[PDB]
């Protein structure tokens, strides 16, 4: 957040979950980052740079996260036509 | 009557059988004198109890495995059951066929072998 | 799948799926399990798609790879069928098994001596191991498990459908799970027969 | 009955956004709802929206994001005279800095920030933030 | 005579990374929304700006066949004047032990606040970003933003918390039974929490999802550490 100078304030800028577009607080212990491993996709062997996600507790606790994690990987890979 | 054994007996009885399994007999008097040497029990009457329960446990340990304490040879036979069972080496009998509506899935996923057909009657409980 | 046919399901594995009856799934359904099913028979039994099973296997396994420590991907199962299977899993691949009764408080205590902080979980059957799932949402653990048609989804991030009512469906699936993580991380890769088989991930099954 | 159409409309998109959705169905499609959502789209609280056509009155479908917190209606429709304005916007907005009271004027439907630059009072409809 | 402390050997993973000093601020922790399970982590980062303000020391007591039995339940506030506050309750047989139990618990539950401006900028935020609420069982508060130099206009109870928060200007109003102050202060604390859980147009730009400290610093923790 900006000021007169454009100087940035706020002690931490919180992170905003992928499929809910809302922000998770300092205490919120049902919110998970989930690391998918990429592969080279020529031999199907692990190669470094991961795809990382974040999900909030609200969609987790109702049981909607399973669709969100699927759709996120469906707009990328690995998922073709499921 | 009464005289149900306390936890102080049952705690140390298990321990003494685990670490001195070999020394045990199945006679009262021999199992007493062993407990006297491998440990000190500060009373005499207490000693006569802990021996008798150590004896009574050792009867059952020569059958199937006790669920309160472990010995070595049971963990041997555990491992022997849990690394191969004589029932199969084949997966599962190598060829198993399935009935239609499973065949339709396989048709649309490029598979077309090793099937049977039976079109079993309607319906649930009927 | 992703890569064109060097990750896609082979003709071989199809036989194993059908021989272990994984395709079959129970009578009762949930509204989160509607898409995974294709259809019903003429009888009460609903036929899970095996293509849809296969895609979910991969990113599930790829997440088990993505951690840089294999000693803190804690697997859990408490059903008798799922005891022998998980024990070989976490013996072969570096992982931590928690076999039998969970003994609650082991993801939130500072006094218990079985206290652990893992990152992932891999659970068999939500409705036998509901306890670790509830405690996972107090300390930010990602979660994976094996769902059936009638198993509800709640405090799980990804499902891996299966028949799993106590069958060869169980042990086969845990074997396949351990096969994939080695194709990416390990040197077992070649994708042509591995020495270890699914004939010892199956149930103890009381002998003669 | 359905005395006021716009008032029944906003509660759906309010309820839907809370549960976590991104497509809705709102009926029965008034022209008043269209120009409302047009202004609400420019600022960026919702995405593009598709008007289905029927002879009856139509139906509208919306694509939305979590940026919206709540859009409400204010009924019945009171007048504003550009000195009453400051009193309204204090009660109805979380802050001076952002939030947008909407209204209709003879110069068309618009936010309050625009009306002040045209010197036009008029009848207030709702709000959002 | 004899010298040297040795205090705080971590049994917690997060605690060990702080003790080896590869986590450089609490602001990293909050960004991943981790629990904090030890009271020395916070007291390592801070500890020379944290004050305590014991609100009430309240008796409660039940009835048994031998008569009364009374335990003392005290509330204790905590906060430095830069944006971090907390609050805690605890009860025990005696007084001092309950107080010291609460001074530990309040450090554990500490959180940051988000401060903002009135309608214009001149640097250094002095008030609350947006108009928020917070309820605890029929008590609620309506923290309303205020211009500079008005001071905190509130009852005595929330005037403690908001002043420690560094929120120097605020208008408030209460609703319901504020006599039972345990509700009243927990409802204030509830409101003060919501400040970073309220979405504003500033935060609409998308996050970069930087990798976790748990992931990057895992190399030191492959010895026997848990």
């Amino acid at each position: 957040m900006q000021s007169n100078a454009g100087e940035f304030v706020d002690l931490y800028v919180p992170r905003k979950c992928s499929a809910s577009n809302r922000i998770i607080g300092a205490k919120d212990h049902a919110s998970i980052p989930m690391n998918v491993a990429e592969v080279d996709k020529v031999t199907g062997r692990f190669n470094g740079q991961s795809k990382t996600y974040a999900i909030c507790g609200a969609i987790r606790r109702m049981g909607e996260s399973d669709d969100s994690i699927l759709r996120l990987a469906k707009s990328h890979g690995i998922v073709s036509q499921n | 009557m009464g005289r149900v054994r306390t936890k102080t007996v049952k705690k140390a009885a298990r321990v003494i059988i685990e670490k001195y399994y070999t020394r045990l007999g199945n006679d009262f008097h021999t199992n007493k004198r062993v407990c006297e040497e491998i440990a000190i029990i500060p009373s005499k009457k207490l000693r006569n109890k802990i021996a008798g329960y150590v004896t009574h446990l050792m009867k059952r340990i020569q059958r199937g495995p006790v669920r309160g304490i472990s010995i070595k040879l049971q963990e041997e036979e555990r491992e022997r059951r849990d690394n191969y069972v004589p029932e199969v080496s084949a997966l599962d009998q190598e060829i198993i066929e399935v009935d239609p509506d499973t065949k339709e899935m396989l048709k649309l996923l490029d598979f077309g072998s090793l099937s049977n057909l039976q079109v079993t009657q309607p319906t649930v409980g009927m | 799948s992703g890569a064109l046919d060097v990750l896609q399901m082979k003709e071989e594995d199809v036989l194993k799926f059908l021989a272990a009856g994984t395709h079959l799934g129970g009578t009762n359904l949930d509204f989160q399990m509607e898409q995974y099913i294709y259809k019903r028979k003429s009888d009460g039994i609903y036929i899970i798609n095996l293509k849809r099973t296969w895609e979910k296997l991969l990113l599930a396994a790829r997440a088990i790879v993505a951690i840089e420590n294999p000693a803190d991907v804690s697997v859990i199962s408490s059903r008798n069928t799922g005891q022998r299977a998980v024990l070989k899993f976490a013996a072969a691949t570096g992982a931590t098994p928690i076999a039998g009764r969970f003994t609650p408080g082991t993801f939130t205590n500072q006094i218990q001596a079985a206290f652990r902080e893992p990152r992932l979980l891999v659970v068999t059957d939500p409705r036998a191991d509901h306890q670790p799932l509830t405690e996972a949402s107090y300390v930010n653990l990602p979660t994976i498990a094996l769902c059936n048609t009638d198993s509800p989804l709640r405090y799980v991030d990804i499902a891996i459908p299966c028949n799993n009512k106590g069958a060869h469906s169980v042990g086969l699936m845990w074997w396949m799970l351990a096969r994939e993580v080695l194709r990416m991380r390990g040197t077992i890769s070649r994708e042509h027969p591995w020495e270890v088989m699914p004939d010892l991930y199956f149930y103890r099954d009381p002998e003669e | 009955v359905r005395m006021n159409v716009l008032a029944d409309a906003l509660k759906s998109i309010n309820n839907a956004e809370k549960r976590g959705k991104r497509q809705v169905l709102i009926r029965p499609c008034s022209k008043v709802i269209v120009r409302f959502l047009t202004v609400m789209m420019k600022h960026g609280y919702i995405g593009e929206f598709e008007i289905i056509d029927d002879h009856r009155a139509g139906k509208i479908v919306v694509n939305l994001t979590g940026r919206l917190n709540k859009c409400g209606v204010i009924s019945p429709r009171f007048d504003v005279q550009l000195k009453d304005l400051e009193k309204w916007q204090n009660n109805l907005l979380p802050s001076r800095q952002f939030g947008f009271i909407v209204l209709t004027t003879s110069a068309g439907i618009m936010d309050h920030e625009e009306a002040r630059r045209k010197h036009t009072g008029g009848k207030i409809l709702g709000f959002f933030f | 005579g004899k010298a040297g402390d040795k205090e705080w050997l971590p049994v917690t993973k997060l605690g060990r990374l702080v003790k080896d000093m590869k986590i450089k601020s609490l602001e990293e922790i909050y960004l991943f929304s981790l629990p904090i399970k030890e009271s020395e982590i916070i007291d390592f980062f801070l500890g020379a700006a944290l004050k305590d303000k014991v609100l009430k020391i309240m008796p409660v007591q039940k009835q048994t066949q031998a008569g009364q039995r009374t335990r003392f339940k005290a509330f204790v506030a905590i906060g430095d004047y830069n944006g971090h506050v907390g609050l805690g309750m605890k009860c025990s047989k005696e007084v001092a032990t309950a107080i010291r139990g609460a001074i530990i618990l309040a450090k554990l539950s500490i959180v940051p606040v988000r401060r903002g401006y009135w309608g214009n900028k001149i640097g250094k935020p002095h008030t609350v970003r947006c108009k928020v609420t917070g309820r605890c069982g029929s008590v609620l508060v309506r923290l309303i933003p205020a211009p500079r130099g008005t001071g905190i206009i509130s009852a005595p109870v929330p005037k403690k918390l908001l002043l420690m928060a560094g929120i120097d200007d605020c208008y408030t109003s209460a609703g319901g039974c504020t006599a039972t102050l345990g509700n009243f202060a927990k409802a204030t604390f509830d409101a003060i929490s919501k400040t970073y859980s309220y979405l504003t147009p500033d935060l609409w730009k998308e996050t970069v999802f930087t990798k976790s400290p748990y992931q990057e610093f895992t190399d030191h923790l492959v010895k026997t550490h848990t």
